[PDB]
RNA sequence: AACCCCCCGAAGCCAGGGAGCCAAGAAAAGCCUCUAAGCACAACCUGCGGGAACCCGUACCGCAAACCGACACAGGUGGGCGG
RNA sequence: GCCGACCCGCGAGGGCGGCUGGAGGUAAGGGAAGUGCGAAUGCCGGCAUGAGUAACGAUAAAGAGGGUGAGAAUCCCUCUCGCCGUAAGCCCAAGGGUUCCUACGCAAUGGUCGUCAGCGUAGGGUUAGGCGGGACCUAAGGUGAAGCCGAAAGGCGUAGCCGAA
RNA sequence: UAGCGGGCGUGGAUCCCUGGAUGUCCGAAUGGGGGAACCCGGCCGGCGGGAACGCCGGUCACCGCGCUUUUUGCGCGGGGGGAACCUGGGGAACUGAAACAUCUCAGUACCCAGAGGAGAGGAAAGAGAAAUCGACUCCCUGAGUAGCGGCGAGCGAAAGGGGACCAGCCUAAACCGUCCGGCUUGUCCGGGCGGGGUCGUGGGGCCCUCGGACACCGAAUCCCCAGCCUAGCCGAAGCUGUUGGGAAGCAGCGCCAGAGAGGGUGAAAGCCCCGUAGGCGAAAGGUGGGGGGAUAGGUGAGGGUACCCGAGUACCCCGUGGUUCGUGGAGCCAUGGGGGAAUCUGGGCGGACCACCGCCUAAGGCUAAGUACUCCGGGUGACCGAUAGCGCACCAGUACCGUGAGGGAAA
């Protein structure tokens, strides 16, 4: 799947196998296929509650940066899912 | 609506066919069919009657409705096209030159 | 909204059969409870009903020309009026 | 013509009024029922008494 | 009207009966009981009295001429009684 | 549209006459095309042939008197005869959906006939605290707050809810 | 839609337009359930003698956003439908190549989500060779050109030129004031609101020096109007013979024409009827910058300063997509994986690469018109005339056929 700071769907794009030189010609065997977001869970503290985070390895940082933004954010009163909604 | 036309309960000449010439009070106008009734076409219904009630019901040569177009309205000068003229308040129908 | 549950009386040897006893049967409205046919005929013929009985009358299917029909459905209720009481209104 | 007359008099039902919009209706309906009983037995009805009543009531119901 | 004797007699009833066996044989509510919160002028329980008790089905066919088989089709159709 | 033994044309055609028909038609000269059918086991419809032929659907089986009626092998009644009788009798459930009962009726339906009918027209007819089901329970299963997963559509799924012979 | 039985209309009925009312039950279907049109409830009122029973009025689904003291709450919104058009996500095969695999069919068929009277796109990190152009979309052309291609079959641009339409805007960041909370109380840090700022002849912040108010510009928002839409109304001029069942035919003498389109009337009618030409009309609803008005907004020159100018982004490499581009010398745009900057001595592009020259300012958003379609209304046809034309001129998506998706007449 995709969402989070991330914002990256899995796209589908074809993998085309070739047989060849480069320096005599270069030929084939094409065929479609799915290509995924490296994407991981990010457990993290944030007020009360451990809030977690399906996200692209590429963007692990943005989460941490966004934990920071929230120190300067008013929240408590039991909000585990809701906290996450609040982030950004 | 729209179904309206030439005349109504009043007096009329018949420039028709069988009764070409004859003049008479239109005892009937039915617009759904477009047909008036004077005393022109009045043909014979051999028929006893349709409904059993009232034993006998008439061979009556009753008045066969007319194509509302074969009759014309009429005044001092007989048989005129109708004009519509507006008074000071309403709509009264002057004739080829006369009125009423 | 009360002279609405009662529709009209049913007229049939069999209907009459039970006038003699305490039993007035009539066409009610199809969505009527027995609890309502009661307070209905009660406030309508100024009697007390001790007993209501009901049944639907699946409507027969008539026809005409090619055009194939279907008569509307109904619901006789039959009321058992407190002992002695009667409804002259119906006893013609 | 039946309109003008009744309806005017019908807000004239304003001594007590909605209460009477109502009271009247109730009476109007009993009539309808009495009327369609007469209707069904045959030997006591002449038609439009019915229509006319139903419509009193649609107007009354206003 | 009589409506009484005698005999046979179940696979049904008493039923959650008994015995043996191995392949080891539903759940949940009703019902009973225990207490918690809450109440103990309530509330439960038993008797009696008075009252209240809706909605839908209920015709008819149903081993077939009324169901499934284009047909009043020698086919097909679960359960009970079957002297 | 029908008929012609006439006229013109090499011919496809055109003309003329008679009868039917009863409200449209469209010169000369040009234009444009859904433009000519005998065949496609062609498509639709009609009507033939086989042929008054095969069949009339269980070999349980008939007969007579009387009645009804325009009309009865075929409907009603009576007597005799035959067949079923762990059924070809009787009560449930399913499916069917007015086929139930009356009254009138026979065009078609009925493999013949029909006065009869399961057929046409009309009127009636189905009554429940206690039978069955719902204002009860749960089964497989289904659905499904949470939760998990999936490009979208969606998948899985706790509690609960639905689900019964 | 005749009939039986009764009524209503110049005290303007029927009927037509506009607004309102009522509007069972099901259906997004939403109190709960469910085998759609049925069943069962909680709460607050009401009805019956009415506690038990029943009915009546109201109200109670779920999600998202905002506000609120966790919460309970309160408001605004969403859900479903739509002939075709449109956009995004996904996406074939027959077939062609006279086999076939690349390639083709085709980003087509279809499935899915969304949009709407359209949708998209849209104010250059552009074009590409002219020190030129100047958003976007559409048509003509360029051009079957440039190219792509088992250089097979095939595929196939752009710039420019001629047209239609015409329009440009808001922000992020620096910087200032503020309020809130986090805390290591700091000239801070973060979040929210306000101001300020919006560009490529680079621009803005801040700091200096100067003339701007009464300058004028001005909507895509709002207000009024016109006009238009939804009922209508006025409208010219003919009569007599005559054959005929019937004139409108034939005959005689007339007339009208801003009207000799068309239809009907017993056959063949400018003058009989309905129309036609021309012209008039809206209380009500809809539409409406076309005209007017108003508001939001907007607009200066020099110098210094080097504070800011959209980050997992540019950029590079790996894997792919788009493009005329099929790995090709393969850029450009886009992006799944890895590494990973700078803020105008910044960056991107001009088909590897480098140097030069020149163009443009990415990583936020919005924008009418020109365009597409046709369920709907109307107009017209060298369009059909009942085996045609829609499957349906007729009671047809019916009868009938299929468990069902679905098929589908006749007349
Ligand atoms: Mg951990
Ligand atoms: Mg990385
Ligand atoms: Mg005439
Ligand atoms: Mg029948
Ligand atoms: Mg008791
Ligand atoms: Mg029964
Ligand atoms: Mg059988
Ligand atoms: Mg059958
Ligand atoms: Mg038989
Ligand atoms: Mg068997
Ligand atoms: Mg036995
Ligand atoms: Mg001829
Ligand atoms: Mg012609
Ligand atoms: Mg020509
Ligand atoms: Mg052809
Ligand atoms: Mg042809
Ligand atoms: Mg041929
Ligand atoms: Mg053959
Ligand atoms: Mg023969
Ligand atoms: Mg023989
Ligand atoms: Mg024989
Ligand atoms: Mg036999
Ligand atoms: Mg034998
Ligand atoms: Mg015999
Ligand atoms: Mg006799
Ligand atoms: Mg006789
Ligand atoms: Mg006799
Ligand atoms: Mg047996
Ligand atoms: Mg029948
Ligand atoms: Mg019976
Ligand atoms: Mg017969
Ligand atoms: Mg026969
Ligand atoms: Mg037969
Ligand atoms: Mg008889
Ligand atoms: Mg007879
Ligand atoms: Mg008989
Ligand atoms: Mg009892
Ligand atoms: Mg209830
Ligand atoms: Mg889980
Ligand atoms: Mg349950
Ligand atoms: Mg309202
Ligand atoms: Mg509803
Ligand atoms: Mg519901
Ligand atoms: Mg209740
Ligand atoms: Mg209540
Ligand atoms: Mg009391
Ligand atoms: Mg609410
Ligand atoms: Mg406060
Ligand atoms: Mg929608
Ligand atoms: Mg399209
Ligand atoms: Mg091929
Ligand atoms: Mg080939
Ligand atoms: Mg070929
Ligand atoms: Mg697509
Ligand atoms: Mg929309
Ligand atoms: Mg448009
Ligand atoms: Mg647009
Ligand atoms: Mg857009
Ligand atoms: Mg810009
Ligand atoms: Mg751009
Ligand atoms: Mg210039
Ligand atoms: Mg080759
Ligand atoms: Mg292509
Ligand atoms: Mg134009
Ligand atoms: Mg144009
Ligand atoms: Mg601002
Ligand atoms: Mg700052
Ligand atoms: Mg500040
Ligand atoms: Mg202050
Ligand atoms: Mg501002
Ligand atoms: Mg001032
Ligand atoms: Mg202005
Ligand atoms: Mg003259
Ligand atoms: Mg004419
Ligand atoms: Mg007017
Ligand atoms: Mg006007
Ligand atoms: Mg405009
Ligand atoms: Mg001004
Ligand atoms: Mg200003
Ligand atoms: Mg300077
Ligand atoms: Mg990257
Ligand atoms: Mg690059
Ligand atoms: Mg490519
Ligand atoms: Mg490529
Ligand atoms: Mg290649
Ligand atoms: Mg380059
Ligand atoms: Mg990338
Ligand atoms: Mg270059
Ligand atoms: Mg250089
Ligand atoms: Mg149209
Ligand atoms: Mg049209
Ligand atoms: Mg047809
Ligand atoms: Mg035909
Ligand atoms: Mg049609
Ligand atoms: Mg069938």
């Amino acid at each position: 799947s995709g969402k989070r700071p991330i914002v990256a769907n899995s796209i589908q794009r074809r993998g085309k196998a070739k047989r060849e030189g480069g320096v005599g010609k270069k030929t084939t065997g094409i065929s479609k296929r799915r290509q995924y977001p490296n994407l991981q869970k990010v457990r993290v503290r944030v007020a009360g509650q451990e809030i977690t985070f399906r996200v692209a390895a590429s963007h692990i940082p943005k989460v941490y940066e966004l934990v920071e933004r929230a120190k300067g954010l008013r929240l408590e009163g039991l909000s585990p899912k809701e906290i996450k909604k609040e982030l950004l | 609506r729209v179904k309206m036309h030439v005349k109504k309960g009043d007096t009329v000449l018949v420039a028709s066919g069988k009764y070409k010439g004859r003049v008479g009070k239109v005892k009937e106008v039915l617009p759904k069919k477009y047909a008036v009734i004077v005393e022109g076409v009045n043909i014979v219904k051999k028929a006893v009657r349709v409904s059993p009630k009232y034993p006998q019901g008439g061979f009556i040569e009753k008045e066969a409705p007319l194509h509302a177009s074969k009759v014309r309205p009429i005044c001092p000068a007989c048989g005129k096209p109708t004009r519509v003229r507006k008074k000071f308040l309403e709509n009264g129908k002057k004739i080829r030159v006369c009125a009423k | 909204t009360a002279y609405d549950v009662i529709l009209a009386p049913v007229l049939s040897e069999k209907a009459y059969a039970g006038f003699a006893e305490g039993k007035y049967t009539f066409w009610v409205h199809p969505k009527a409870t027995k609890t309502e046919i009661k307070n209905a005929v009660e406030t309508a013929f100024k009697v007390k009903v001790v007993k209501v009985n009901t049944l639907h009358v699946r409507g027969k299917k008539k026809r005409l020309g090619r055009y194939l029909g279907k008569r509307p459905d109904r619901k006789k209720a039959i009321v058992q009026v407190a002992p002695g009481q009667k409804i002259e209104a119906l006893e013609g | 013509m039946k309109l003008s007359e009744v309806r005017k008099q019908l807000e004239e039902a304003r001594k007590l009024s909605p209460v009477e919009l109502e009271k009247l209706v109730r009476e109007k309906k009993r009539e309808l029922m009495e009327l369609r009983f007469q209707a069904s037995i045959g030997q006591l009805s002449q038609n439009h008494k019915i229509r006319d009543l139903k419509r009193q009531i649609a107007r009354l119901l206003t």
